[PDB]
């Protein structure tokens, strides 16, 4: 855990803009 | 076109001087105290000093004024900058800016100031890069100073590819004694500290309002960003053409972009202050604070700071919720909240004594600032889409970024 | 799916219910991925919306899409940009390559009658990428 | 936590309580204080200040605070107003051009909200002259009875004998403490 919100994986890239 | 870069201390004494060009006495540096002293005492006291025909434009450290001596018609900017870059190097070298380094670390000082700027010219400004060729405890100058791109390091192995970011929200409230807010802006801040293997380019991809607007998609939740300033190894070009945001991740943690754009939404927290002073009897706080955010969301470490009158003694504190203890230090009451759910009131009912004797001088009415910081909790809605790592020997990158929401210029006027 | 498929019906139910024609803040789950929705994922969500029924041939609406969009974010962590049509007047195509539903008239784009109809061709043709190439990049 | 050290110290008597003398000037205000605290008629000048006594009696400190009726000195009781408890108010009934004047600081030193707990204490002081009124007559004429929230009690005492005193101090007493 840790304070301010945990961390979340990020996406590569606008998968639905091709 | 500074002449001469020299650090002062809090007695007027100069802990490290490093002449530039020499257009400029040394012996002009014991006048810059005098002039100082005379501008605070009239109010006319500014960051540049005017000795004659020598300007002594400096800013403020924690310990040790950083002024910089100027004859000609140098930049003032360019001079601001040289000053924070080399705060921001003396920061990264040395955990605490105070005396105590300054006497103790001259030898690799006077290196660092001699390989910073030479003629009044800065050439060289980056921790990491500089790191390689001035330690404390020499080889040739990197490729990287060379190079083009002087922000990331050729040949850096890590064990594990893990980019962690920090989506820091600031929420700046300006609220006027009327109850109606006037500057309501929030300013965000993505720092990420990369750690990669090799030089990646990362290719940043969020939801901005323009970027959805030229793909055809300006229907959604996008963040419009007034103005987005990108870091050094953000390309302004890529942005500029198509609003592409690729770019070199530093080493180590770093401020990518900083958006900053006005919110026309409601205050997340919301506080009711009445002022129910007798004259030179008692005085109540009726302070009820209203959590106008999301319920999902908790504020935690909520601290709403109530200014009390400076001479008050005996102070009463009748709250519902979290812990309320006055500071003489700081004249005012701090109310204190470890866990504010969203939607919650916790209503205040202060009362404090005065004394009999009227004061001499009017001390005024500083405004109430709240410390509420809600993680998890994106007040812009801005939402990263994709994170572009791209390297030529070719690995599995693991970004991951995390959404704080804070309070910045959160400030309520008193009436 | 376990869970896509429990929420299918609830979901089917809820655009049926609401006609064709309060709280604030945006919370995000913890550790929950977000990320815009793929051409396989795409294609997976049609196949199986075609296979499970409520969504070929039901009135399109912004409220049944909203609420289909939003069941999709919530049980997948898919952004809901991706379930775009092309602009009328006339058959939208999906604007995410992959997507298998599309808008076709039923009777000003915008006063137009329109309702999904399943088409395999969008995961093979980039129809609204042809028609609009500057929305593509 | 324990009370014990408290319950001890109360077994035996802890109370002490305040007390407030104000009024106009010459009013018996300092005589009535001497007899309280020694019980004899001394003769003193005019109060340019103010005169801090205590009394002991049933077991409570009865701190006495003199404060004179100057003019200079009638605004000044703003002073002890503040970390007060009680207030006693001289009355001068052999003044009748002054009787005025002490209704009107009665009702100024009455009309602050800092002062609220304070009982009303009306003494009836120079007891001795045959123009002097009766517990009544000077009680309706400055208005007690309109005083709302407000404890007051008149009572009759002769600088010169000393008589009513203790039945004064007794009421003080009863108003403070709400014990056996
Ligand atoms: N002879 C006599 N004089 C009294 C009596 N009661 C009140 N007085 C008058 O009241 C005055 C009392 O003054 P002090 O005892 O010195 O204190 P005080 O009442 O506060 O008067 P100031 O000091 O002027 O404020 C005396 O000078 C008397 O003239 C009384 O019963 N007999
Ligand atoms: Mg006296």
């Amino acid at each position: 855990d840790r304070k301010g919100g945990s961390y979340s994986q990020a996406a590569g890239s606008d998968s639905a803009q091709s | 076109s500074a002449s001469a870069v020299y650090v002062l201390d809090l007695k007027g004494k100069v802990l490290i001087c490093r002449n530039y060009r020499g257009d400029v006495d040394m012996s002009e540096v014991e006048h810059f105290m005098p002039i100082l002293m005379e501008k605070e005492e009239e109010g006319m006291l500014s960051p540049i000093l005017a000795h004659g025909g020598v300007r002594f434009m400096w800013i403020k450290h924690n310990n040790l004024y950083l002024v910089a001596t100027s004859k000609k018609n140098a930049c003032v900017s360019l001079v601001f900058s040289f000053l924070y870059k080399v705060v921001q190097v003396f920061s990264e070298y040395f955990k605490e800016l105070e005396e105590e380094s300054i006497r103790d670390n001259f030898v690799i000082i006077y290196e660092l100031l001699d390989e910073l700027m030479d003629f009044g010219y800065p050439q060289t400004t980056d921790s990491k890069i500089l790191q390689e060729y001035i330690t404390q405890e020499a080889p040739r100058p990197p490729a990287t100073v060379t190079n083009a791109v002087s922000w990331r390091s050729e040949g850096i192995k890590y064990r594990k590819n893990e980019v962690f970011l920090d989506v820091i929200e600031a929420v700046n409230l300006l609220v006027s004694a009327n109850g109606n807010v006037l500057r309501s802006e929030i300013v965000g801040s993505i720092k990420m500290r990369v750690f990669l293997s090799g030089m990646p380019e990362l290719r940043l991809g969020l939801n901005d309002k323009v970027l959805f607007d030229n793909t055809g998609r300006g229907k959604s939740k996008s963040v419009e960003l007034e103005d987005v300033k990108f870091h050094q190894c953000v390309r302004l070009s890529r942005f500029e053409n198509d609003r592409t945001i690729s770019f070199i991740p530093p080493d180590g943690e770093f401020e990518l972009m900083s958006y900053r754009l006005n919110t026309h939404v409601k205050p997340l927290i919301w506080i009711e202050s009445v002022i129910e002073k007798h004259s030179h009897s008692r005085i109540e706080y009726m302070v009820k604070a209203k959590s106008q955010f999301k319920r999902r969301s908790t504020a935690n470490n909520v601290e709403i700071h109530i200014p009390v009158p400076n001479d008050a003694d005996s102070p009463k504190f009748k709250t519902t919720v979290g812990s309320v203890k006055w500071v003489p230090e700081n004249s005012e009451i701090v109310w204190s909240v470890k866990s504010f759910p969203g939607g919650k009131e916790y209503l205040m009912r202060a009362h404090f004594g005065l004394p009999s004797v009227e004061a001499e001088d009017k001390e005024g009415k500083p405004p109430i600032s709240v410390k509420f910081e809600i993680p998890y909790f994106t007040t812009s809605g801005i939402q990263v889409r994709y994170l572009k790592i791209i390297e030529k020997s070719g690995y599995q990158a693991l970004p991951w970024v995390r959404y704080i929401t804070q309070n910045g210029d959160y400030q309520l006027r008193t009436q | 799916s376990k869970s896509s498929v429990i929420g299918w019906p609830a979901v089917r139910e809820r655009m049926r219910r609401a006609e064709p024609a309060e709280e604030v803040g945006f919370p995000v789950t913890p550790q929950v991925p977000l990320r815009p929705m793929t051409y396989k994922a795409a294609v997976d969500l049609s196949h199986f919306l075609k296979e499970k029924g409520g969504l070929e041939g039901l009135i399109h609406s912004q409220r049944r899409q909203d609420i289909l969009d939003l069941w999709i974010y919530h049980t997948q962590g898919y952004f809901p940009d991706w379930q775009n049509y092309t602009p009328g007047p006339g058959v939208r195509y999906p604007l995410t390559f992959g997507w298998c539903y599309k808008l076709v008239p039923v009777e000003d784009p915008e006063r137009e009658v329109l309702e999904w109809r399943f088409d395999s061709r969008l995961a093979f043709h980039h129809v609204a990428r042809e028609l609009h190439p500057e929305y593509f990049k | 936590g324990n009370i014990f050290a408290n319950l001890f110290k109360g077994l035996f008597g802890k109370k002490e309580m305040r007390i407030l003398m104000v009024g106009l000037d010459a009013a018996g205000k300092t005589t009535i204080l001497y007899k309280l605290k020694l019980g004899e008629i001394v003769t003193t000048i005019p109060t340019i200040g103010f005169n801090v006594e205590t009394v002991e009696y049933k077991n409570i400190s009865f701190t006495v605070w003199d404060v004179g009726g100057q003019d200079k000195i009638r605004p000044l009781w703003r002073h002890y107003f503040q970390n007060t408890q009680g207030l006693i108010f001289v009355v001068d009934s052999n003044d009748r051009e002054r009787v005025n004047e002490a209704r009107e600081e009665l009702m100024r030193m009455l009309a602050e909200d800092e002062l609220r707990d304070a009982v009303l204490l009306v003494f009836a002081n120079k007891q001795d002259l045959p123009n002097a009124m009766n517990a009544a007559e000077i009680t309706d004429k400055l208005g007690l009875h309109s005083l709302r929230h407000r404890n007051w009690y008149i009572q009759a005492t002769c600088a010169t004998s000393g008589d009513g005193l203790y039945e004064g101090l007794d009421w003080l007493s009863n108003q403070l403490r709400n014990q056996k």
